[PDB]
């Protein structure tokens, strides 16, 4: 059969995320199985059942007695599990169990300690060619899009300090073109 | 086990033809099938396949995990080979014996291993090429087989019929005779 | 006897009282070596050709859990599906008396398989000198038994065959 | 329409 | 059980036919899916192999376009007959293990296959690759050092970034951009260019012998490849910028 799920989802790390999959019309014949896809990289088996509860190391899934929806229940989320997680339903055959749109869950950190800032940093051959460095903003701040052929930004990236447990997010901007300055809205 | 009714998943595979049979029985009546070479779902009677529909892969690949079964455990058991067991043949019409009357004659090789047979039909000493027809390998609860054979034959006078079955458990082809 | 090897399987749902009980055999030549039962809920070893391969199959908890769920998945599904033409179907049966001093009732082509066929003489039920045949399976969805009668001829007398069948309104008669 | 089938397991 | 599926990376002119091998290593299948993802869009199932028999292939495909052969029980080839750029994708392929395994119903997906098509050879470039020291502005104001890392100039788009300090590599406070941004977009074959940040403590950065290095794979041409053009062939290359501490 045909699944629905969310396009996408928001959390917080630490947080017990839930991804309800609406599938009315299953029959006795059908099975639940998910799927997790991990960028650059294909989906891969998490977790399947049908009536009874499931718990495992990944997540736990929760059926309802009348069988028409299903409930992934991930754990403490960390920002590792910021992958898209697909619902599929269908017997033991190979007759088109269609990947629907996944739910693209994303992660985001917890920053209490916002110091946003701007710094340059120079190449370690010309120092001529520089390039500048947004880091330190909160989770819910929106990097901003060129406004400029000439000027390139890239998206936001979060890193993970494990030893010191610091995360911050960080944007990278950098311009070929001669006299610019990091100026930035 | 108590029940009312039975429906059983039956496949085997072996080394001589056929190498492979995968079939669905209800009550102890082959339902349908699995064609292994055209690779499609034969239906005993074409009411069945209006009202229902089995995939014919899941037959297919059914045979390949017991093809893998087959060799794993041929090198398991030291290449041991099963005795053969003799094959029990009863004939009988199907409708009463009526001159004149297109009856069908049926022939019921039962109780034997493996499910290796040449069975052929004779009228008069000669044979039969035409009004053949044939089940599969029927699997039975001892795990032996049994297996149905039919002749479309119009009842004559003088016409006497026979059933020449060849195994590997006779020495000598079997012939069952059937006159009334 | 030229070299040949076979490996065999089942897949049997039993249905009673609204209950579906799972079996699932695996058998080598003739041997059943491993098999899994609904009721008891793991794979479980017949012959120690199979203790290698059962143990295995009791370590993917997510197989036993699908194995548990096929009474219902499969073995009920099945079953509430082919209700029409498999667990309601009739084929009324034809009845035959030929002389053959024996008097054979050849009854033929009915399907439900349970069926009475009894003996009267003058409108009398007769029992002894009865011998009826095992249920004779056609192997085309029909049945067929013959009930043979052994007698002791008088010009007058009725011998009638009665046969009642699921299929029938009224039991079906036959007489010589 | 469709029916159920069920996978018999590897034995190894 | 494991599925491998080669090759991994694979640039070539329009016309040019692409065999792509999905192999079960550890299982013989029947049946083996060929699934297809575009870099922002969702899974798409392809087609559906069958041993000795014709693919079962979904709405939207040519079989005269995806050639598929299910060679044997092990062996599932997907062949892209004729080349053009809007075939690049990200192939992959899956295939089930319903006799062995945890699971009857999963699908077993492989490593994946990025595939480039190009009008023109002379398109594709090497990653120029650079090392942006820190800021001791930041340094002096958050007790921590960011090296940032830049590989520009790179077509073909397959490429792993990695970051090394003092010769061994590094999975901590490392962080790559997940979509390489163009270098000038409204065009048809466009440079791409990736940027990587490795964020340290400042008392690593501001030991003279400690050594920083950033290495770009590229995955490009071959040998059996056709290079008509006064500049370097752009083979399958790694290349790297480095950059040692500072003590100021
Ligand atoms: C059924 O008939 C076939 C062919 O008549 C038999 O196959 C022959 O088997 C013998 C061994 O006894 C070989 O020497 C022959 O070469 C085989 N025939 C061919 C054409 O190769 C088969 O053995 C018979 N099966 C039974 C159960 O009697
Ligand atoms: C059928 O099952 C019900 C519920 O378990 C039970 O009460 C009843 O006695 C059963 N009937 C028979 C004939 O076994």
């Amino acid at each position: 059969a045909k699944t629905t799920q969310p396009i996408s989802m928001d959390s917080y790390e630490g947080q017990e995320v839930n991804i309800t999959c609406s599938h009315n019309n299953i029959a006795t014949n059908d099975y639940i199985t998910w799927y997790q896809q991990f960028p650059s990289q294909g989906p891969r088996f998490i977790i399947q059942g049908y009536k009874t509860k499931v718990t495992n190391e990944v997540a736990s899934l929760f059926i309802p007695a009348d069988r028409k929806s299903s409930t992934l229940s991930l754990p403490r989320v960390s920002l590792s599990d910021t992958a898209v997680y697909y619902c599929l339903v269908g017997d033991t055959g190979f007759q088109k169990l269609v990947f629907g749109t996944g739910t693209r869950l994303l992660v985001s950190p917890n920053i209490q300690n916002p110091d946003p800032a701007v710094y340059q940093l120079r190449d370690s051959k010309s120092s001529d060619k520089s390039v500048c460095l947004f880091t330190d903003f909160d989770s819910q701040t929106n990097v901003s899009q060129s406004k400029d052929s000439d000027v390139y930004i890239t998206d936001k990236c979060v890193l993970d300090m494990r030893s010191m447990d610091f995360k911050s997010n960080s944007a990278v901007a950098w311009s070929n073109k001669s006299d610019f300055a990091c100026a930035n809205a | 086990i108590k029940a009312d009714h039975v429906s059983t998943y039956a496949a085997f595979v072996q080394t001589h033809r056929p190498t492979g049979e995968f079939m669905f029985e209800f009550d102890e009546d082959e339902m349908f099938y699995v064609d292994l070479d055209k690779k499609e779902t034969v239906w005993h009677l074409e009411e069945f396949g209006q009202a229902f529909s089995f995939e014919a892969q899941g037959g297919l690949a059914n045979i390949a995990i017991l093809n893998n079964n087959l060799n794993t455990l041929i090198q398991r058991s030291n290449h041991t080979q099963a005795t053969n067991d003799p094959p029990e043949v009863t004939v009988f019409p199907k409708e009463p014996v009526e001159l004149g009357q297109p009856n069908t004659l049926i022939c019921h090789i039962d109780k034997f291993f493996p499910p290796v047979l040449n069975v052929t039909w004779l009228c008069n000493g000669e044979l039969v090429t035409e009004g053949v027809a044939e089940s599969l390998f029927l699997p039975r609860t001892d795990y032996s087989f049994h297996k149905f054979h039919y002749l479309t034959f119009v009842p004559s006078a003088e016409d006497f019929y026979d059933c020449r079955v060849e195994h590997w458990g006779l020495d000598q082809p079997l012939l069952k005779h059937w006159e009334a | 006897t030229p070299e040949n090897y076979l490996f065999q399987g089942r897949q049997e749902c039993y249905a009673f009282n609204g209950t579906q009980r799972f079996l699932e055999r695996y058998i080598y030549n003739r041997e059943e070596f491993a098999r899994f039962d609904s009721d008891v809920g793991e794979f479980r070893a017949v012959t120690e050709l199979g203790r290698p391969a059962a143990e295995y199959w009791n370590s993917q908890k997510d197989i036993l859990e699908e194995k548990r769920a096929v009474p219902d998945r499969m073995c009920r599904h099945n079953y509430e599906l082919g209700g029409p033409m498999t667990l309601q179907r009739r084929v009324q049966p034809r009845v035959n008396v030929s002389p053959s001093n024996l008097l054979v009732c050849h009854v033929t082509d009915f399907y439900p398989g349970s069926i009475q066929v009894r003996w009267f003489l003058n409108g009398q039920e007769e029992t002894a000198g009865v011998v009826s045949t095992n249920l004779i399976r056609n192997g085309d969805w029909t049945f067929q038994i013959l009930v043979m009668l052994e007698m002791t001829p008088q010009q007058g007398d009725v011998y009638t065959c009665q046969v009642e069948h699921t299929s029938l309104d009224s039991p079906v008669t036959v007489e010589w | 329409t469709g029916l159920a089938w069920e996978w018999w397991r590897t034995v190894y | 059980a494991v599925v491998s599926q080669h090759p991994s990376w694979v640039i070539c002119k329009s016309g040019t036919s692409v065999k792509i091998e999905c192999r079960s290593l550890d299982f013989q299948a029947t049946t083996m899916f060929w699934y297809r993802q575009f870099p922002k869009q969702s899974l798409m199932l392809m087609a559906t192999s069958n041993e000795g028999s014709k693919a079962t292939y979904e709405q939207g495909v040519e079989k005269d376009k995806f050639l598929i052969n299910h060679a044997s029980l092990t062996l599932s080839t997907l062949t892209v007959t004729s080349a053009h750029p809007e075939d690049s994708s990200f192939y992959i392929c899956s295939a089930r293990d319903p006799g062995g395994g945890g699971s009857s119903y999963e699908q077993y997906f492989g490593p994946g296959t990025r595939l480039t098509v190009t009008e023109d050879l002379n398109k594709v470039f090497p990653p120029e690759v650079a090392v942006f020291e820190p800021s001791e502005a930041e340094i002096s104001h958050t007790q921590k050092a960011t090296l940032v890392c830049l590989a520009t100039g790179f077509f073909p788009d397959h490429v792993e970034l990695s970051w090394w300090v003092n010769g061994k590599e590094v999975h901590s406070g490392v962080c790559t951009d997940p979509q390489p941004l163009k270098e000038q977009p409204a065009l048809n074959d466009s440079r791409y260019a990736l940027s990587s940040r490795l964020r340290v403590s400042a008392t690593f950065w501001q030991n003279p012998r400690n050594h920083f290095r950033c290495q770009v794979q590229f995955y490009g041409l071959s040998e059996n490849d056709e290079w008509t053009q006064d500049r370097a062939k752009p083979v399958t290359q790694i290349v790297s910028a480095e950059a040692w501490g500072r003590a100021d």
